[PDB]
């Protein structure tokens, strides 16, 4: 019996069984690397996606850029509601770029300790907080 | 008299129509041992021998009793009872797997995985084998430490996302360490043709760097470390 | 027998790499030039990226296909959709410059 | 019966066992190319032999200058002169054969300067046939020696198409007219019965450690094979041989390698003394496992313990240099401050003497076949092999040497594998077997699975492994031992009345460990009563009443002119067990051990001498 027949099988018994998968996503530790690791998905997902809208619209929808502005000038919202919506913007952004930086450096080998994890984990959070609140000021 | 609480996950496959549920055991703990195992020997012994388990060296290197103690994924052997009575000590089986009966996972698609990548010496002119020791340096050697002490748990990969989602086509951090492993056993002739054999996008390439399967391997290892050691090879090696 | 799965790896870093550098790259020299590679960069990576999460949960037959399918689509029409709001708008640059002091 | 799916496999050739041994049987039988069957109750990485930890002894010279011959006079000291010669020669000659084998198949041995394979000093071995001081030879894989050797074993096994019966417990031989047929095996996975048929059967199934309350051994060295001999009416040899191990942990009892006193490790008392330099003056605490051990239950007796309750002795490590521990002893070092909180590198680890190896087992060849006694000659048994732990070649004797018995696996694993390919040939005649062939393993799988009575299986096992630890421990009386047997006897009445619980058919560890409560209880009842026959000190078998070692001569004094003793009046003989399944006594006879070598031209018989250390 070979390695292909043997998963050909197990797939053959189990799927044809009365037999319960074990709970997962329901009960596993909770660790930061994890929530992370959720949140780079999300955050990149959600990146694509204004970016599509942003491509899709300009091909979809008439008028120019600035007929679109003047529009969000209509119902003029206070300063502080603005820099809300420009800090919604930036924080996803922010942090996909520095844990992508991460990531990217973990590619290279480095800094891949349960510790280093934690530590680089954080900066990365406190770096994301900081650019956040640096660029939405600008 | 010390009593902890365990709430242990049951299911009894030769009982008509029985759905999956928490049991729960008290133990003395002045009359048991330490390990996690201990105490499920004890209920076992003592109170219900229904419940069934693998277990064998009670040493922490064989690897069958493999599990998830509060939340992580373990050996129960090397686990030591939380003390603090207020906490109760969960036990459920290696995280989406099959199960065969309690806490007992299908390991056979695990295996069988291991046994794709051939975890064994691979010489070019194998007519010389069994009567001269190959020359491997003391700084050849050393770098198979940290990797060929797995046990085969399936720890690590049972605790791996990518694993979870697509089981049947990624080989998982265990595997892919052994790969690596022989890749870089100095001794080795087919080092190049063991890196083609990843070259698609679920074997080695389906993870994405959670490094939760490093966090819990319960020997030390590093599994992630190794598997990011691969890929580098995989996008450099020529011919 | 090629080695299409390592180099495919590569590209994604590659482009990384890249989308990296064009950001600050942008805002000290914004320019025409900018726009475009800002556009090829951002919808390559974001493309690949997704196509990732596509063949991590989509489980099926005809479904791996689709998918793969609408967001080839969706890419294609966003490549397009940002070409032409450089070619016929302020662009990429220009366009965040001005929401940006509003 | 209806109600047991009877499942009927043909094959060349059964293991039962995938351990060490094992594994080498079984893949050696499919190389030779034989359609091989192998029948394990543990996935193959889970036996044993993983817990292995000092080395595999070759006389591959690395260290020093070496001959396999000083390996030979050395194993046969060791064995106190009951260790058959004629396999000890087989066994040392073959040495760095094999573990070249094993390097050359994967086996990531710790390197020297040259590049070649380490090799460390280890209890009881010798240069220049004992007069050239302590002995380098003890190839290993750092601390971890048996995981690795099982690990590549079992990668090798992967390349040949022999049939792995993972998690089947074997239940009986299947036995036609004096020969063997194959095995019945419960499959745990849903509760099925298989009757495996082969014209050759290996049994490796290891040891019976679980016999007593405190051991090194796993909780599945429970003697399976050895039942199994037993309930064929086979004689079981040397059962009374039980090795204590004499660095095994206060806490859980886990082993603490030997490995650890010949890279330096000391042996210290309540006053600091170091007491090995008391009863070995030449050898040390680098001496014999039975003589260590001995000196060490000892020291405890006089009042010099070691706990706040001064139970055990201290294993002294943080005088060596903090990287030779972290480098030779790495595994036991995570172990020790694990189940006894210790740093290795600043306190020393609480060592118990404690149950380890068996020396005994099933009566064997040089060749591993199982030798039947009749009409007091040896006799043959047709189909029927053993090798490992669970056999008894009787390479060990009285008293194991360190870091033999992973030689003994891979030397005599093989050894069964070619005396079967150079006897018969593959796709010959498998004999038939009756249509309703291990029906009373059936029978008895039945009762214990519905066996509702008074005593459960946890309890008598617990009655059973105290026993055998108060009764036949270290050391041993008449009187002591006496009791023993007919305590054992009694709990053997007592296997009528036990109560099981689980009633399923997938997974029924609730059954199985009953099954193994028999099994346990065939090994102890023969252990026991065979120790209280015994009359005589010889190896680990330590006698209060005969502190003796009976010999045919007096080998103090000259061998010149003196009356040789006649066969039933000394003891340098093996002890061969039998036990009537039903009533459960036991009764014994004896076997010569043999002096003659293979060669002794090449390798020269060793008479008795006075064995100390
Ligand atoms: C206990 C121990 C022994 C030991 C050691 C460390 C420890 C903790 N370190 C050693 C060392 O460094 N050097 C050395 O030479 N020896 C050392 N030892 C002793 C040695 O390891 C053992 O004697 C040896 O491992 C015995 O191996 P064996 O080949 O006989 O197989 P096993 O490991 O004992 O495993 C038994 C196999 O048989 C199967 N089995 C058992 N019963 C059944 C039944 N019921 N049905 C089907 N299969 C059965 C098991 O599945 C297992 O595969
Ligand atoms: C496709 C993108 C779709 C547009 C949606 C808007 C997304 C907001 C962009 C992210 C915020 C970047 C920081 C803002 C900024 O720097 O503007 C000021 C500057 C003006 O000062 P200035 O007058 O030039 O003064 C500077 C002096 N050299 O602006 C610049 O100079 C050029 C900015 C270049 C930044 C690259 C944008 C990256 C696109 C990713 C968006 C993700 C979608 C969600
Ligand atoms: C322009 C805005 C961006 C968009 C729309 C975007 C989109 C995405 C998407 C959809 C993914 C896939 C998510 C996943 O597989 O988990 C992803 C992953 C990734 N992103 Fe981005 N991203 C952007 C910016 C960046 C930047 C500036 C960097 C540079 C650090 C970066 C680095 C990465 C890396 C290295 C990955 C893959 C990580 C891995 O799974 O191994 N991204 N991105
Ligand atoms: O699904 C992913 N994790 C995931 C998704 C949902 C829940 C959990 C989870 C939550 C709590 C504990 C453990 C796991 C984890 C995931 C996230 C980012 C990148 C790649 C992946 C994956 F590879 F596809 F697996
Ligand atoms: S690397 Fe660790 S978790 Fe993974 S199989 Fe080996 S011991 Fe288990
Ligand atoms: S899903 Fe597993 S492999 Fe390590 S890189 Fe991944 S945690
Ligand atoms: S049972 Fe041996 S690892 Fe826990």
């Amino acid at each position: 019996t070979t390695a292909k027949e043997e998963m050909e099988r197990f797939w053959n018994k189990n799927l044809g069984s009365n037999r319960p998968l074990s709970p997962h996503i329901t009960i596993y530790r909770w660790s930061l690397p994890m929530a992370m690791s959720i949140c780079h998905r999300g955050t990149g997902i959600a990146l694509s996606a204004g970016v599509s809208l942003f491509g899709l619209s300009a091909l979809l929808l008439p008028g120019n850029f600035e007929s679109h502005l003047e529009l969000v000038k209509s119902l003029c919202l206070g300063p502080t509601l603005i820099y809300t919506a420009k800090f919604g913007i930036v924080f996803p952004l922010m942090y996909h770029t520095w844990n992508g930086i991460r990531h990217l450096i973990w590619d290279l080998g480095k800094g891949l300790t349960i510790p280093q994890l934690t530590q680089s984990g954080v900066v990365v959070l406190i770096l994301t907080v900081l650019s956040s609140v640096g660029l939405a000021a600008m | 008299p010390r009593i902890k609480k365990f709430a242990i996950y049951r299911w009894d496959p030769d009982k008509t129509g029985d759905k999956p549920h928490m049991q729960t055991y008290e133990i003395d703990l002045n009359n048991c041992g330490p390990m996690v195992l201990d105490a499920l020997i004890k209920i076992k012994n003592e109170i219900d021998s229904t419940l069934t388990f693998r277990r064998s060296c009670r040493e922490g290197i064989c690897g069958s009793c493999a599990m998830n103690i509060n939340g992580g994924n373990t050996l129960a052997c090397t686990r030591r009872i939380d003390t603090n009575l207020d906490k109760v000590s969960k036990i459920y089986p290696l995280p989406h797997m099959y199960v065969i009966k309690d806490l007992v996972p299908d390991l056979s698609n695990f295996y069988a995985q291991y046994k794709s990548i051939e975890p064994y010496l691979k010489k070019k002119d194998e007519s010389q084998e069994g009567k001269q020791q190959y020359l491997q340096s003391i700084e050849e050697r050393e770098k198979l430490d940290g990797l060929y002490e797995c046990i085969l748990c399936a720890c690590c990969s049972t605790s791996c996302p990518s694993y979870w989602w697509n089981g049947d086509k990624y080989l998982g951090p265990a595997v892919l360490m052994q790969a690596y492993r022989w890749m870089i056993d100095s001794r080795d002739d087919f080092t190049e043709e063991r890196l083609a054999k990843l070259q698609d996008p679920f074997s080695l390439y389906r993870c994405h760097t959670i490094m939760n399967c490093t966090g819990t391997c319960p020997k030390g290892l590093n599994p992630g470390k190794a598997i990011a050691e691969i890929k580098k090879m995989m996008a450099t090696y020529k011919e | 027998s090629s080695k299409a799965a390592s180099l495919h790896w590569t590209g994604e870093r590659v482009v990384s790499v890249l989308l990296l550098g064009l950001l600050p790259a942008a805002y000290l020299n914004p320019c025409s030039a900018m726009d475009y590679s800002l556009a090829a960069a951002l919808t390559l990576h974001g493309h690949w990226g997704i196509g990732q999460v596509v063949t991590d949960y989509v489980r099926g037959d005809a479904l791996q296909k689709a998918a793969k399918a609408g967001l080839l689509a969706l890419s294609a029409f966003t490549f397009a959709g940002l070409c032409y709001f450089n070619y016929h708008d302020v662009g990429i640059c220009k366009a965040v410059a001005m929401l940006w002091k509003l | 019966s209806t109600q047991y799916p009877v499942v009927d496999h043909e094959f060349d050739a059964v293991v039962v066992g995938a351990g060490g041994a094992g594994l080498r049987a079984a893949f050696g039988l499919s190389e030779a190319g034989f359609n091989t069957a192998c029948v394990t109750k543990l996935f193959p990485t889970r036996s044993h032999t993983v817990a292995a930890q000092g080395g595999i002894n070759a006389a591959l010279g690395n260290m020093e200058e070496d001959n396999w011959r000083w390996h030979f006079y050395d194993t046969v000291k060791g064995s106190d002169w009951l260790g058959d010669q004629d396999a000890i020669h087989y066994m040392t000659e073959q040495a760095p054969a094999s573990v070249v084998e094993l390097e050359n198949y994967g086996m990531p041995f710790s390197r020297t300067e040259d590049g070649k394979i380490y090799q460390r000093a280890f209890g009881g071995q010798s240069l220049k046939f004992g007069k050239g001081g302590q002995a380098h030879r003890c190839c290993c894989v750092a601390d971890r020696t048996g995981h690795s050797l099982l690990h590549t074993l079992y990668g090798r096994s992967l390349r040949y198409d022999t049939s792995y019966f993972v998690e089947y417990f074997a239940l009986d031989l299947l036995m036609e007219n004096g020969e063997c047929r194959g095995v019945i095996a419960l499959c745990i996975e849903d509760g099925s019965i298989h009757r495996i048929r082969a014209r050759n059967t290996v049994v490796a199934t290891g040891g019976y450690g679980r016999t007593y309350f405190s051991c090194t051994s796993a909780h599945t060295s429970t003697g399976d094979g050895t039942a199994m001999v037993t309930r064929a009416g086979l004689p079981c040899q040397d059962l009374e041989f039980v090795q204590f191990h004499p660095t095994g942990i206060y806490g859980a009892g886990c082993l603490i390698t030997e490995g650890c006193r010949g890279e330096g490790g000391i042996l210290i008392n309540s006053q600091g003394e170091r007491f090995m330099e008391r009863y070995a003056p030449v050898a040390k605490d680098l001496a014999s496992r039975d003589v260590v051990s001995r000196s060490m239950t000892l020291e405890i007796r006089e009042g010099r313990g070691c706990g706040p309750e001064k139970d055990h002795v201290y294993l002294q490590l943080h005088h060596l240099p903090p990287e030779q521990l972290a480098v030779r002893l790495p595994g036991i070092s995570e172990t020790a401050m694990i189940f006894a909180g210790v740093d290795v590198t600043k306190e020393p680890i609480p060592v118990l003497p404690t149950v380890h190896y068996n020396m005994g087992g099933i009566p064997t060849n040089y060749k591993g076949q199982v030798l039947r006694h009749v009409n007091g000659q040896d006799q043959v048994v047709p189909g029927l092999y053993a090798c490992g732990e669970a056999a008894c070649a009787s390479v060990h004797g009285a008293n194991r040497l360190g870091a033999n018995s992973l030689l003994d696996l891979v030397v005599f694993g093989r050894a069964c594998a070619l005396s079967i390919a150079e006897s018969c040939r593959p796709g010959d005649k498998v004999p038939s077997i009756k249509p309703n062939a291990g029906e009373e393993s059936v029978m008895n799988l039945d009762k214990l699975r519905f066996a509702n009575g008074t005593i459960r299986t946890s309890e008598l096992r617990l009655s059973m492994q105290k026993s055998m630890q108060s009764h036949a421990a270290v050391f041993r009386v008449g009187s002591v031992l006496q009791e023993g047997c007919e305590k054992i006897l009694r709990l053997y009445g007592d296997l009528q009345h036990l109560k099981t619980f689980d009633r399923g058919m997938v997974w029924n560890t609730d059954l199985v460990e009953t099954l193994e409560l028999q099994n346990l209880m065939l090994c102890a009842l023969q252990t026991i009563y065979g120790a209280e026959a015994r009359k005589e000190s010889r190896g680990a078998h330590a006698r209060e009443d005969f502190k003796e070692r009976v010999d045919e001569y007096d080998y103090s004094k000259p061998i010149q002119g003196q009356q040789k003793k006649p066969f039933q009046e000394h003891w340098r003989k093996h002890t061969l067990s039998y036990v009537d399944v039903k009533t459960g006594k036991v009764s014994l006879e004896y076997r010569p051990v043999i002096d003659k070598t293979l060669n002794e031209a090449d390798c020269a018989t060793v008479p008795p001498a006075i064995r100390s250390y």
